[PDB]
C-alpha cells in the first residue's frame, strides 16, 4: 500500500523540476559610497564600524572594509615591542559550521579568497581592545542571526 | 613658470607631512621642517621621464595620487582634498602629457574575488573593482603553504637609512586561497614579476627526510641565512636565527635516530602550530655529501664549523653537524642518564599519547606529539604517584603540571637519583 502511495505522491515531472538548493549566498555589503567611511578612519590603523558591521583594515595606504560575515576568527600574539593580530576570513576548505544551503560567500570555482591577514602594531593595549571589539561584533552578529532563524 | 605646490602631502605613508611640487623637470616632495625626524632632510625627486601613468583614488588621509614609474615602482602621495583633483588633472596633463585616471575601489566588504598580477602591483578585484593593491617592492617573500594556498610576507617597515617613519598598523603577511587544478602557476608568475633573488645556491640539500611532526617526506635545503623545507603540499622557509635548539636523540627501538628542531616562531600548517620539528632517520642510512661552497668562502666563513666533504657516514650525523655549523646552535645529545635497561630514555604516556621521556643534563624532553621541553631551572618539584607494575611522574612548574603515566616501576630509582643529582626536588607520596 505504501509503495503504491509513494509512487502516486511522487511523479517523474516533480523529479525533472529539481529545486536544487544552490547555496543561497546571503548578500551583505559594508558600504555603497566612499562618503560612508567614518572621518575617524585616517591614522592608517585598524578601525571598527559597529553600524555598518565592518572591520576597516590598513592595506598599503587604503582603508579596506571587510564585513563581519566574511570574518571567521582571529588570533593575537605579543612579540617583543610589537603586537600581532591575525584575522582569518571564510574560504572553501577552511569552512565554517554552516550547512550547504547558505554560504557566507557566493558559489564560484574561479573565485579566489583572502584567507588571512596579519597586522603588527607597537601599541599593545589598543591592539588588544580592537581584537576584543572585533570578537564582540562577531558574537552580536551570530546572536542576531540565531534570533532571526528562531523567529 | 607656474609651479603648483601642495602643502600637507605625505609620501609612501610617511608620518611627517611634506610639501609636494610639480615642475617641468618632474615631481618633488620635501618634509615640512616642523618635526624632528631623525632622518635625511633631502627632497624626494622623480624625473618627468620616469612617469608612466598616474591614478587618483581614495586613501586613508583623503585622496591619494598613485604614480606608476617606468622602473616598475609605485609612488604613493596621500593627503589631497577632493577639490585638488581638477587642478592636478590639468597640471599633470599640461606638464607630463599623462591622463589622470580616477580609480573607484570596491567597498562591499567581500573577501572573495580575482587576483590580477599587474606590471608593478598585485591587484585583488572584488566585482570587477580593485579592493586593494600591493606593490611588488613591498613583498619580501612568497611561499606555497597548501595545494591551494599562497602566503606572501611583506617587508617589515622598521629602521632603514633611506625610509621615512610609517604611521599606524603595518601589514606583515597576506594569505590567499586559489582554488582549482592553479595556485602553483600563480606562485611561479608572482615570483617572475616580483623579481625575487634568483640563481640561489643551496649549500647542501637532503632529499626524502621522513618527518613525524608534522609527518611528511620533506626535502631540506640549507642556505647561509635560512633553512628551506620543501614538501608535496607545503613549503617552509625557516631563518637560522629562529632555530633555538637542536636535539639528536636515539629512539629506544635501537633501529631509528630522532633529530628535533625547536623553532620560534612555531611553524604553521593552517590552524595547527609546530614548535618542534621531529625528523626520523634509519641508523643504517649513510649519505655522502659535498658542500656547494667556493674554497675562498669556505676558508673565510666555515673553516672549523663545517667539513668541505662528508664521507659515507650516518645521514643524521651529517645533518646534525651541518645544522650546528649554519645555525651556531649546540646539538643536545643524550645525557649521563642510563635506564635500568641501559637505555638513554624511558617509555611513558603523556595523556592519551604514548612516547619516550629523555632525562638530559639540563632538561627533561618528551619526543612524541605533543613534544614537551622542560628545563630543570623551571621545575618546582617532581611528585611520584602510584597509579601496579607502573608508576606516574607529575612534573610541577611555574606554568602548570605534566603527568607522565605508565612508567615501569623498575625505572623509579634511576629517575629519582638522577633528578636529585640535577638539584630537582623529588616528593614521594
Amino acid at each position: 500500500k505504501i509503495q503504491k502511495e509513494g509512487l502516486a505522491r511522487f511523479n517523474k515531472s516533480d523529479a525533472q523540476d529539481g529545486n536544487e538548493n544552490h547555496a543561497v549566498f546571503k548578500r551583505y555589503e559594508s558600504y555603497v559610497r566612499e562618503s560612508q567611511i567614518p572621518s575617524k578612519v585616517k591614522n592608517l590603523r585598524i578601525s571598527i564600524d559597529p553600524k555598518a558591521q565592518t572591520i576597516i583594515l590598513p592595506i598599503c595606504g587604503r582603508p579596506v572594509p571587510f564585513h563581519i560575515n566574511s570574518f571567521k576568527n582571529g588570533s593575537k600574539n605579543e612579540e617583543g615591542d610589537y603586537m600581532y593580530i591575525r584575522l582569518n576570513f571564510n574560504s572553501p576548505g577552511m569552512g565554517s559550521s554552516v550547512k550547504k544551503t547558505e554560504l557566507p560567500y557566493e558559489d564560484g570555482d574561479d573565485k579566489e579568497f583572502v584567507r588571512s591577514l596579519t597586522f603588527r602594531s607597537t601599541n599593545k593595549e589598543r591592539m588588544s581592545e580592537v581584537f576584543k571589539a572585533i570578537t564582540e561584533l562577531k558574537k552580536t552578529a551570530v546572536k542576531r542571526d540565531q534570533e532571526r532563524k528562531t523567529m | 613658470m607656474s609651479t603648483v605646490d601642495f602643502d600637507t602631502i605625505f609620501l609612501n605613508q610617511s608620518k611627517a607631512p611634506g610639501r609636494f611640487r610639480i615642475t617641468s623637470s618632474g615631481l618633488g616632495w620635501k618634509p615640512s621642517s616642523q618635526v624632528p625626524t631623525k632622518g635625511k632632510t633631502d627632497p624626494f625627486l622623480l624625473p618627468s621621464g620616469d612617469i608612466l601613468s598616474v591614478s587618483w583614488s581614495r586613501g586613508y588621509r583623503g585622496w591619494e595620487l598613485r604614480v606608476y614609474t617606468r622602473n616598475d615602482k609605485v609612488i604613493m602621495l596621500d593627503g589631497f582634498e577632493q577639490q585638488d583633483f581638477q587642478q592636478l588633472k590639468n597640471e599633470i596633463q599640461r606638464t607630463f602629457n599623462v591622463n589622470l585616471e580616477h580609480k573607484e575601489h570596491s567597498l562591499r566588504g567581500w573577501n572573495w574575488g580575482k587576483t590580477q598580477l599587474t606590471r608593478a602591483e598585485l591587484v585583488f578585484n572584488v566585482n570587477n573593482r580593485p579592493a586593494w593593491e600591493i606593490p611588488y617592492s613591498e613583498i619580501s617573500n612568497s611561499n606555497l603553504t597548501g595545494r591551494h594556498e599562497i602566503s606572501m610576507e611583506l617587508n617589515p617597515k622598521t629602521v632603514d637609512e633611506n625610509h621615512y617613519e610609517t604611521l599606524g598598523d603595518e601589514l606583515v603577511e597576506v594569505r590567499l586561497y586559489v582554488p582549482g587544478q592553479k595556485s602553483q602557476l600563480f606562485y611561479e608568475q608572482l615570483k617572475d614579476k616580483a623579481d625575487f633573488d634568483t640563481t640561489s645556491e643551496a649549500i647542501v640539500s637532503f632529499e626524502d627526510i621522513l618527518f613525524l611532526t608534522p609527518r611528511g617526506r620533506f626535502e631540506i635545503s640549507m642556505y647561509a641565512n635560512n633553512l628551506r623545507l620543501r614538501g608535496q603540499s607545503y613549503d617552509y622557509k625557516i631563518q637560522n636565527k629562529n632555530v633555538l635548539r637542536i636535539f639528536s636523540l636515539p629512539r629506544l627501538d635501537d633501529r631509528h635516530h630522532l633529530v628535533i628542531l625547536q623553532v620560534d616562531p612555531p611553524l604553521r600548517q593552517g590552524q595547527t602550530r609546530y614548535p618542534f620539528l621531529v625528523m626520523q632517520f634509519d641508523r643504517n642510512e649513510e649519505l655522502e655529501v659535498e658542500l656547494n661552497l667556493s674554497d675562498e668562502e669556505y676558508k673565510s666563513k666555515y673553516e672549523g664549523k663545517l667539513n668541505r666533504s662528508y664521507g659515507t657516514d650516518s645521514t643524521y650525523k651529517i645533518l646534525s653537524h651541518c645544522l650546528r655549523g649554519l645555525t651556531e646552535r649546540r646539538v643536545i645529545t643524550p645525557g649521563s642518564f642510563q635506564s635500568q635497561h641501559m637505555q638513554p630514555g624511558v617509555n611513558c604516556s603523556l595523556k592519551a599519547s604514548e612516547g619516550q621521556i629523555y632525562l638530559l643534563d639540563k632538561c627533561l624532553f618528551f619526543a612524541t606529539k605533543p613534544c614537551v621541553y622542560l628545563p630543570y631551572s623551571g621545575i618546582i618539584s617532581v611528585v611520584t604517584s602510584r597509579g601496579s607494575r607502573t608508576f606516574d611522574i607529575e612534573v610541577q612548574f611555574s606554568g602548570g603540571s605534566h603527568t607522565f603515566a605508565n612508567i615501569n616501576k623498575d625505572e623509579q630509582k634511576p629517575i629519582e637519583d638522577f633528578l636529585k643529582g640535577q638539584g630537582v626536588r623529588v616528593k614521594n607520596e
